[PDB]
RNA sequence: CAAGUCUGGGCUAAGUGGUAAAGGAUGUGGCGCCGCGAAGACAGCCAGGAGGUUGGCUUAGAAGCAGCCAUCCUUUAAAGA
């Protein structure tokens, strides 16, 4: 809750983490919020009493967030101009680039596409720190615009006006628009899961998984059990413990691993614009 | 599909009954149990 | 001490590992799950691939048994046309073919399984399986 | 939607809907048809709404023939305004339909499919309708 | 409340009559045309209801039974890819 209680909580674990190492407290290193590792609904639940009562902290209990990503569909190419000739530090930076989407899981790639050198040598690092920068806050919501290849294939400059910095903008302008133009697309996190389950409960097991935006990959049996592998979205994945152990009266266990990122079904496009 | 103004046959197992000046329509799936009104 | 059987598995050629459906269903068999990848791949060392149906039957003394049929009628027919897949849409699209004789040669391959005891009939079951995968019969 | 592109007069008088049809009471094109049983005013939307659902119903179908054509401006004074002051502005358009008039008709499609599509069209319309085949529609030149 | 609880034939079973629409319905009468007809029909009982073949494509998997096509053969008294 208000930063006030942020403290009562600190001590909360500072003593509760000695009095029970069967959990783990983690501050999401990308976005404040802290995760509370538990070992079952009830578990986290009963901590919610003690930690909220015998410690009288009264905070929030919703769910983890999802590491989205931004990017684009169609490749574009725009002008990146900047120039400000008034009288001196002219501030003069201007480039044109080549933006092209890359396969979901391609990475980050620039292209020093300049002929003889209409774009000076010494100014590129900064033209990139510019582009690289701007990829931070997505065009859609604000998240790491990824999976693209950038090509610097022109750009002039000024003898006295340009600056290392002036390019960092120009370049951070050409990028701040290529993305806006090439129709953004909300990528999202997919996981790898494997429920260990007696093909008894299976039946619904897979169903359940299907009606979770997820799509199966297989089930090569084991012992009296049978394993099921497949991908799912972290959003439509929550609180799976007391969902699996449900459809299995307890004889059910799973794992989870990250894998790739992937576009949202448009229905989920305008959903996220909230 | 209980009460309505357009009662029809929602699957082969359904039957258009009419006990009591009231056209009922019954089937094996208690969902199709209708009745005009 | 499990119950009895006329198990109707369907194991391909070669892949004979105790792993299911050869474990759950031959877990009430006592089935020497390894006296197959030798007694099988011995007879079907000939063929190579193609699935081979099998009926492993258990008893009470906890022993097994099993007889195997022929490889799919659709098998011999893919290799006899440079085919692999059917033709996605049978009929309109021919991708390869078999003559009046090549079909009458395969009915020979699977004649001790079907039902009729000719070829004028047997062959028809293959010429039928022709358009089942869009493989017109040459004549 | 559909409508005149030009017009001598932006507005025209009411008039009244009588029996007969004057014409288009026969097939002549496709294979099956839909005809007006009561006289009325079909709005474009009314039409449109069907013609959509018409097509919708039968993915990859034939050709759909709209044999009618709206061309009577629909008038309407604004809301909360008294009488006089001239006439009323246009609202939309409508086609004066009369019974025996072949409204739409499909061509190339299984009867099972024609008998269906047409049926549904009838639902987006205000008036009761009949589906006619093609027997004696032979010669009406 | 004056003059037929008049006569012959038909319908209606809700008091419809005794004021409402699209749209629904094995309502109840009445005409029609057109098939099967005792070498056994309708309901009907017990029967058999198969083998190629899990058709081919597709799919995680489709085996008659998601969905595309395709719909031939078979042993028959008959059994649909």
């Amino acid at each position: 809750k208000t930063k006030a209680d942020q403290e009562k909580l600190s001590q909360a674990l500072a003593r509760l983490a000695e009095e029970d190492p069967t959990f783990r407290v983690s501050t999401h290193p990308e976005t404040g919020q802290t995760i509370i590792s538990g070992m079952g609904e009830l578990h986290l639940e009963i901590i919610v009493d003690r930690l909220k009562r015998e410690f009288k902290v009264d905070a929030n209990v919703g769910k983890p967030q999802v590491a989205y990503r931004e990017t684009i569909t169609k490749p574009v190419d725009v002008e990146g101009k900047f120039i400000r000739q008034t009288g001196g530090r002219g501030q003069y930076g201007h480039v044109k680039i080549k933006v092209e989407p890359l396969p979901r899981g391609s990475g980050f790639e620039f292209v020093n596409a300049i002929v003889g050198g209409v774009i000076p040598k010494e100014y590129i690092p900064a033209v990139q720190k510019g582009i690289e920068e701007a990829m931070q806050s997505g065009p859609l919501i604000g998240f790491p615009v990824v999976d693209i290849k950038v090509t610097l294939y022109d750009g002039s400059y000024h003898e006295v006006d340009s600056s290392e910095m002036a390019f960092k903008i120009a370049g951070s302008m050409a990028i701040k628009e290529a993305v806006q133009k090439g129709d953004p697309v909300i990528l999202e996190p997919i996981m790898r899961v494997e429920v260990t389950t007696p093909e008894e409960y299976m039946g619904d097991v897979i169903g359940d998984l299907n009606a979770r935006r997820g799509q199966i990959l297989g089930m090569e049996p084991r012992g009296n059990a049978q394993v099921i592998r497949a991908f799912v979205p972290l959003a439509e994945m929550f609180g799976y413990a007391t969902d699996l152990r449900s459809k299995t009266q307890g004889r059910g266990s799973f794992v989870m691993f990250f894998d790739h990122y992937q576009e949202v079904p448009k229905q989920v496009q305008e959903k996220l614009i909230k | 599909m209980k009460v309505r103004a357009s009662v029809k046959r929602i699957c082969d197992k359904c039957k258009v009954i009419r006990r009591h000046g009231r056209v009922y329509v019954i089937c094996e799936n208690p969902k199709h149990k209708q009745r005009q009104g | 001490k499990k119950v009895v059987a006329v198990v109707k598995l369907q194991l391909p050629a070669g892949k004979a590992t105790p792993a299911p459906p050869v474990g759950p269903a031959l877990g009430q068999h006592g089935a020497n799950i390894m006296e197959f990848v030798k007694a099988f791949n011995a007879a079907t060392a000939n063929m190579g691939d193609a699935i081979v149906p099998v009926e492993i039957t258990i008893y009470a003394d906890r022993s097994f048994t099993f007889v195997t049929k022929t490889p799919p009628a659709s098998y011999l027919i893919r290799k006899a046309a440079g085919l692999e897949k059917g033709a996605h849409k049978p009929g309109r699209e021919k991708v390869g073919r078999i003559t009046w004789e090549q079909v009458l040669e395969i009915a020979k391959q699977k004649m001790p399984d079907l039902n009729t005891t000719d070829l004028e009939a047997a062959a028809r079951m293959i010429a039928g399986s022709a358009r089942s995968m869009g493989v017109e019969v040459v004549g | 939607m559909l409508m005149p592109r030009r017009m001598k007069y932006r507005k025209q008088q009411r008039g009244r809907l009588k029996g007969a049809t004057k014409g288009g009471d026969y097939v002549a094109f496709g294979d099956y048809g839909l005809v007006a049983l009561e006289p009325a005013w079909i709005t474009a939307q009314q039409i449109e709404a069907a013609r959509v659902a018409m097509v919708r119903h039968f993915r990859r179908g034939g050709k759909i023939f709209i044999r009618i054509f709206p061309d009577k401006p629909y008038t309407k004074k604004p809301l909360e305004v008294r009488m006089g002051k001239g006439k009323g502005n246009v609202e939309g358009y409508v086609a004066v339909v009369k019974p025996g008039r072949v409204m739409f008709e499909v061509a190339g499609v299984t009867e099972e499919q024609a008998m269906e599509a047409l049926r549904i069209a009838g639902h987006k319309l205000p008036i009761k309708t009949k589906i006619v085949r093609r027997d004696a529609y032979d010669e009406a030149q």
